[PDB]
RNA sequence: GAACGAAAGUCGGAGGUUCGAAGACGAUCAGAUACCGUCGUAGUUCCGACCAUAAACGAUGCCGACCGGCGAUGCGGCGGCGUUAUUCCCAUGACCCGCCGGGCAGCUUCCGGGAAACCAAAGUCUUUGGGUUCCGGGGGGAGUAUGGUUGCAAAGCUGAAAC
């Protein structure tokens, strides 16, 4: 949120969940931020490089987080074909 | 049995959004619900939408994006006149700077911002937010 | 990827462990690792999008950065023996049996720890950390079958629980992808021992009389 | 009779726990070692205290035991296990399993080495 | 005068002076557990109220045993309020036990406009409301100064949380603080969880304090 | 361990008996306490050794 | 005293008002 | 307010049932409802057996069963000692060993 | 406005097994006409009419959509060199597995509601509006009195005020 002046007025900006982008609360003990790191060449090297996929609470209570991270990362191209 | 088949797609619509899911499936098309979630899809509450086109009458699946709160259907669709949407802004937007209601204009199907522009006015589908 | 691929010798690791076989009750979000079922009960569990989940919770442990934020759960006497010699292995921090509730929500007891990654076996039998996660905000990796719930899990491995051979096979070939991500392991070398520590051990009628069959 | 209360055995856990080296399997030296090392006002305590800690030692000498977990006992546990035959972590190249998996063989691109011919009724639960 | 008594891993990283707010708190939903960290980083919000101590009862074999039941709302202008609710044998007891949990419970307020965007926000962004028992809050935004019309207590608990102007509307038995204040939390509470027009981009994702400053945790672990 | 009184107070409604007792701290040294420790409470030491083993 | 018993009892007074009315029409 | 779902009897699709007569204080109560079982006894008591055993004409060829259709209430049932008290969480039981 | 409407009750015709309002006794009880027992009228049965009431209950209006899963049952449809029955291809029979349509249902659940019990409806309700019918405004007085109306009657429907 910003005002006519142009200045950020909002105190801090929250995660949206990158399931069913829902604004995270700050009392919202349910959410997840989970890390996958990436994948070299034919070696295979480990990357310090990392991905993060927000996970929420109704999200994760439900179980719909199980499919949700595949669904999210084939987006990506990292978990599968 | 079968009426305001704009509110029977938006309960579809919530439904959906409060369960969390990608996409929605409403039986009914009207071009009341077209320039509806054409409007929604010019705000950009929700993303692209695919008209299964059946000989009868087709299908809408809507692709939801997850912003949406709350939209809905007043149920009688009041005949309003100009200098009393105000009832409506304290009635049913949850704020001044956010939301829009859907007002059916002489011209088409509007928005409750493009209405005080058009200088047109109407009835009123719903609201979503 | 491109060498992340399974293997001849992995497909027959996995077929000679015969964790192909699962439960005989179904989940609504089991759906998509179950390919078809089976006569007498029994349904088949696939290989490939088992690999892969078990390639992307291998990612996330070696992930980490702390060794000491992962930690590795098993209530039953069947992966009891593999938590103790997998978390002292290579990356995490053990514990086994009675999980004594309590052991992440308050700070009276000196059985204390704040994870940022956690790897159960059984959901059924450690339902009480997939409870307490939500206070503590840790992820949960799990080794499920097709008849398990799936309430606070992150990643899931759809599998058999049953089998001790599949439920050593998977810690082993868990680490072992772990090792290899982080290096200590080489890509085109095989490992030291064969993998029955992970798996079981019938306790001292049988063995000792095998040892003494084989003095 | 021996039916001791949480007092006297939570105090001789806390000597097994603290003190292990110093501890044996006779109960006339175990008395001393525990007036040594603790401060106990009564006898009666003292010989109350010395056998569930001569019980603790035959239980720990003899097996393992849940109720503590030295880092002697932690190696002892890394000792029990490294021993590892070789017999049956893979069995000889003939393994026939199911006509599902042979179909994921022939689909999923792997070796399918073996031939497969199990029939089943729906006799089932 | 007293050691922290560093514990928890959070106030360990407070104590490294690695987290600089307490906003990075709030970005990142982490559970709070001792109250002297929110003390580190606010100096001026030990600005408090005791709001109502009843007593309630437990019917024993000859005599009732009574044990007070203390209510404390406590909060800094800028928009951090917590309440706190404690039940004990001893009424000082129970107030500062209601104190440590309000220090625990102490949530973010955020602060929106009327309509004209001038500066130094005074309103709730959007009509919010909460529910705890029968309870139905409902906070409305309004106009620059036209003040706080509710009854005196969350008169009180929004004139802590910085809100300056806002409409109330309250159905349900209003008579009972301890239902009547827990609405009026879950309504302010719920302000960040609304979905708002204005954070439609996916956001940065910055690292975490923990993968940030390991080594320091590690090495005050071992 | 507790010291115990029993005393009367005579107001005008009658008499009103008062008990008070009180258990004594264990202080080993000094006149305040009692110098015997309690038959329930169990002192342990801590550990004592510590490094420079073999050579 | 049940409600049914009072029903039943008023309804009796109710037969006796009515023939009280019949009898002085 | 409520104490159980099934509101005492298995009355579910239809609305009325049949009251069959109870056997101790025979009050007509409806089959449903009634407690209903199915005694299965030796016709003589397991110490005579071995006197008519040994007593009888044929060498053991004859082991008659009494069967009956025992219908109790449950007015009475609890005092018959068969359809004892349970806890709340002990209600949503099935049958007994 | 109208058709059915449990049981009991009323008016005709046939009998009368059992039970059984009232009634009569025999017992307990300080007191019993009641709870226990014996006899027994009306009734309980059928055929003609009246009465239109219940804890007539799921204490939850009807129609229509959406929002989890699982094991089952019953009724139709479909698939299954699966199993068993005739004499033998030809067709229904029975078991077993899965799906579909509406139904009586059960277990779990943070999907949400509600004061909670509890509920896949009692949810999609301050983020309040799918259509429509009937009723409630502290407890008593009282479902009472007075009127109108139906009924052979008992009574039924509508149904206030003072305090
Ligand atoms: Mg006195
Ligand atoms: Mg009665
Ligand atoms: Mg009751
Ligand atoms: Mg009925
Ligand atoms: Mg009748
Ligand atoms: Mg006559
Ligand atoms: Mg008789
Ligand atoms: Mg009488
Ligand atoms: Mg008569
Ligand atoms: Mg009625
Ligand atoms: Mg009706
Ligand atoms: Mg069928
Ligand atoms: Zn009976």
């Amino acid at each position: 949120m910003q005002n006519d002046a142009g200045e950020f007025v909002d105190l801090y900006v929250p995660r949206k969940c990158s399931a069913s982008n829902r604004i995270i609360g700050a009392k919202d003990h349910a959410s997840i931020q989970m890390n996958v790191a990436e994948v070299d060449k034919v070696t295979g090297r480990f990357n310090g490089q990392f991905k993060t996929y927000a996970i929420c609470g109704a999200i994760r209570r439900m179980g719909e987080s199980d499919d949700s991270i595949l669904r999210l990362a084939k987006a990506d191209g990292i978990v599968s074909k | 049995v079968r009426m305001n088949v704009l509110a029977d797609a938006l309960k579809s619509i919530n439904n959906a959004e409060k369960r969390g899911k990608r996409q929605v499936l409403i039986r009914p098309c009207s071009k009341v619900i077209v320039r509806f979630l054409t409007v929604m899809m010019k705000h950009g509450y929700i993303g692209e939408f695919e008209i299964i086109d059946d000989h009868r009458a087709g299908k809408i699946v809507v692709n939801l994006t997850g912003r949406l709160n709350k939209c809905g259907v007043i149920s009688p669709r009041f005949d309003v006149q100009l200098k009393d949407l105000e009832k409506w802004q304290n009635n049913l937007l949850p704020s001044r700077q956010f939301g829009f209601i859907v007002l059916t204009t002489s011209a088409g199907i509007m928005d409750h911002e493009e209405a005080r522009r058009k200088h047109t006015g109407g009835k009123i589908l719903g609201f979503f937010f | 990827l491109d060498v992340l691929q399974m293997k001849e010798e992995d497909v027959l690791k996995f077929l000679a462990a015969g964790t192909h076989l699962g439960g005989t009750n179904l989940d609504f979000q089991m759906e998509q690792y179950i390919y078809k079922r089976k006569s007498d009960g029994i349904y088949i569990i696939n290989l490939k999008r088992t690999w892969e989940k078990l390639l992307l919770a291998a990612r996330a442990i070696v992930a980490i950065e702390n060794p000491a934020d992962v930690s590795v759960i098993s209530s039953r006497n069947t992966g009891q023996r593999a938590v103790l010699k997998f978390a002292a292995a290579t990356g995490a921090t053990p514990i086994a049996g009675r999980f004594t509730p309590g052991t992440f929500t308050n700070q009276i007891q000196a059985a204390f720890r704040e994870p940022r990654l956690l790897v159960v076996t059984d959901p059924r039998a450690d339902h009480q950390p997939l409870t307490e996660a939500s206070y503590v905000n840790l992820p949960t990796i799990a080794l499920c079958n097709t008849d398990s719930p799936l309430r606070y899990v992150d990643i899931a491995i759809p599998c058999n629980n049953k089998g001790a051979h599949s439920v050593g096979l998977m810690w082993w070939m868990l680490a072992r992808e772990v090792l290899r991500m982080r290096g200590t392991i080489s890509r085109e070398h095989p490992w030291e021992v064969m993998p029955d520590l992970y798996f079981y051990r019938d306790p001292e009628e049988i063995e000792k009389e095998e040892q003494a069959a084989a003095e | 009779g021996r039916v001791r209360t949480k007092t006297v055995k939570k105090a001789a856990r806390v000597i097994i726990e603290k003190y292990y080296t110093r501890l044996g399997n006779d109960f006339h030296t175990n008395k001393r070692v525990c007036e040594e090392i603790a401060i106990i006002p009564s006898k009666k305590l003292r010989n109350k205290i010395a056998g569930y800690v001569t019980h603790l030692m035959k239980r720990i000498q003899r097996g393992p035991v849940r109720g503590i977990s030295i880092k002697l006992q932690e190696e002892e546990r890394e000792r029990r296990d490294n021993y590892v035959p070789e017999v049956s972590a893979l069995d000889q190249e003939i393994i026939e399993v199911d006509p599902d998996t042979k179909e994921m063989l022939k689909l999923l691109d792997f070796g399918s080495l073996s031939n497969l011919q199990v029939t089943q009724p729906t006799v089932g639960m | 005068d007293k050691e922290w008594m560093p514990v928890t891993k959070l106030g360990r990283l407070v104590k490294d002076m690695k987290i600089k707010s307490l906003e990075e708190i709030y970005l990142f939903s982490l559970p709070i557990k001792e109250s002297e960290i929110i003390d580190f980083f606010l100096g001026a919000s030990l600005k408090d109220e005791v709001l109502k101590i009843m007593p309630v009862q437990k019917q024993t074999r000859a005599g009732q045993r009574t044990r007070f039941k203390a209510f404390v709302a406590i909060g800094d202008y800028n928009g951090h309020v917590g309440l706190g609710v404690k039940c004990s044998k001893e009424v000082a007891t129970a107030i500062r036990g209601a104190i440590i949990l309000a220090k625990l419970s102490i949530v973010p307020v955020r602060r929106g406009y009327w309509g004209n965007k001038i500066g130094k926000p005074h309103t709730v962004p959007c009509k919010v409301t909460g529910r705890c028992g029968s309870v139905l809050v409902r906070l409305i935004p309004a106009p620059r100064g036209t003040g706080i019309v509710s009854a005196p207590v969350p008169k009180k608990l929004l004139m802590m949380a910085g809100i300056d102007d806002c409409y109330t509307s309250a159905r349900g038995c209003t008579a009972t603080l301890g239902n009547f204040a827990k609405a009026t939390f879950d309504a302010i509470s719920k302000t960040y969880s609304y979905l708002t027009p204005d954070l439609w981009k996916e956001t940065v994702f910055t690292k975490s304090p923990y993968q940030e400053f390991t080594d320091h945790l590690v090495k005050t672990h071992t | 361990y507790v010291d115990t009184a029993v005393r009367h107070v005579l107001l005008r409604q009658g008499v009103l008996g008062i008990k008070v007792k009180i258990m004594l701290p264990w202080d080993p040294t000094g006149k305040i306490g009692p110098k015997k420790p309690l038959p329930d409470h169990v002192s342990i030491v801590e550990p004592k050794d510590e490094i420079l083993p073999t050579t | 005293m049940r409600a049914k018993w009072r029903k039943k009892r008023m309804r009796r007074l109710k037969r006796k008002r009515r023939k009280m009315r019949q009898r002085s029409k | 307010t409520k104490k159980r779902r099934n509101n005492g009897r298995a009355k579910k699709g239809r609305g009325h049932v049949q009251p069959i007569r109870c056997t101790n204080c025979a009050r007509c109560v409806p089959k449903d409802k009634a407690i209903k079982k199915f005694v299965i006894r030796n016709i003589v008591e397991a110490a005579a057996v071995r006197d008519i055993s040994e007593a009888s004409v044929f060498d053991a060829y004859v082991l008659p069963k009494l069967y009956v259709k025992l219908h109790y209430c449950v007015s009475c049932a609890i005092h018959s000692k068969v359809v004892r008290n349970r806890s709340r969480e002990a209600r949503k039981d099935r049958t007994p060993p």
